[PDB]
């Protein structure tokens, strides 16, 4: 009877999971269910993220084995968690992430039995870091529009899900959808041993393995001479006896910092045998 | 400061605020007839010269400025007793 700004704290496996679902997860849309607990009002939680047999026929409502989801939350019971479904997970690996014509009735069809069922668009097909691939929104209806479209009440939360807004057919979808807000848990619980073992090794393993280390310098003298004639090729450029040349046009860089880390490299490896011996 | 996070944050500003005025206060209840002087420029009296009239309480609203430039009066019956350079309620002493 009352309208939040939600938050949905993730179990990273849940991300984990839909990152394998759609890199292994053929370009062809698929279909699951998402597993958490309805913590409170103005939060969710998502603490799991199941898997599914190979639906490949076609994304619908049917697609949803009954006897999967007694048998999965009976494993659940024989493991240590019987959690709560809280909605569904989908994957759209191809275009650019937005509402396919059945999810726009699987939507209401799920949460017409949950209370909130939010769905899960995934891309990581997209490419490798730097985009923040995952997308939710929270369908509103027009039951709805007898009070106003604005929950509001913690704000800047959806001001900054409202700052990116963009996606065509989705900003498009103001109407009908208003998107929720994905934080990423404080996870240390598993981000300090992902830092562990990441940095423990991503390096060199045992870290005793490299303390190759020379005649890779002689390729790398050769290009640090094969390049350095075309970087002094710039100074008579910059003899334009008066004026003659529009911006500095700068190619000091590049030659710098490759031959003072290499050579620091070269250096400290001078030092490796004088430091493994005594 | 941070009102999104929890809207009566925006309300919580109520213990922030103290006047800027002038009041004449010798006995609790009593309303004198004072006028003493502000020597800015009568634009300062700008409220979104020779003299002013800040007395006779409400109190007369004023500016830091203006209680910086003042001048205790000469004529009245009440020539007050500190030398006044602090707003809101103050001094008065009866001559
Ligand atoms: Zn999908």
């Amino acid at each position: 009877a009352v309208d939040t700004a939600e938050q949905v704290y993730i179990s990273s496996l849940a991300l984990l999971k839909m990152l394998k679902h759609g890199r292994a997860g053929v370009p062809m849309e698929v279909m699951g269910l998402m597993l958490g607990e309805f913590v409170d009002d103005y939060t969710v939680r998502v603490i799991d993220v199941f898997a599914m047999p190979q639906s490949g026929t076609g994304v619908s409502v049917e697609a949803v084995d009954p006897v999967f989801q007694a048998k999965m939350l009976d494993m659940l019971k024989q493991t240590g968690r019987p959690e709560m479904v809280v909605g569904w997970y989908h994957s759209h690996p191809g275009f650019g992430c937005w509402l396919s014509g059945v999810d726009i009735n699987t939507q209401q069809s799920f949460e017409a039995l949950s209370e909130r069922a939010v769905a899960v668009v995934v891309d990581p097909i997209q490419s490798v870091k730097g985009k923040v691939v995952i997308d939710a929104f929270r369908l509103i209806n027009a039951n709805m529009m007898v009070l106003g479209h604005e929950p509001r009440q913690t704000t800047s939360n959806l001001g900054h899900l409202n700052k990116p807004s963009i996606q065509a057919l989705i900003h498009g979808l103001n109407r009908h959808y208003y998107s929720i807000t994905i934080n990423y848990r404080k996870n240390e619980l598993e981000q300090k041993m992902l830092l562990n073992l990441h940095k423990k090794s991503w390096m060199e393993g045992l870290t005793l393995q490299d303390y190759v280390v020379k005649e890779m310098l002689e390729l790398a003298k050769n290009y640090n001479k094969a390049v350095e004639e075309e970087d002094k090729m710039t100074p008579e450029q910059l003899a334009i006896k008066n004026v003659g040349k529009q911006d500095p046009k700068r190619h000091l860089e590049e030659h710098v910092d490759v031959l003072m880390t290499s050579n620091i490299v070269q250096c400290l490896a001078a030092m490796l045998d004088t430091v493994v011996f005594k | 400061t941070q009102f999104w996070f929890w809207f009566p944050l925006s309300h919580f500003l109520s213990l922030a605020y103290t006047p800027t005025c002038v009041i004449g206060l010798n006995k609790d209840l009593k309303m004198p007839k004072v006028q003493y002087k502000s020597n800015c420029k009568p634009s300062t009296f700008a409220y979104p010269t020779a003299k002013a009239k800040k007395k006779e309480k409400n109190p007369a609203r004023v500016m830091p400025a203006q209680l910086k430039v003042l001048t205790m009066p000469e004529t009245c019956r009440y020539q007050p007793f500190k030398p006044l350079s602090i707003g809101g309620i103050i001094i008065l002493k009866d001559t």
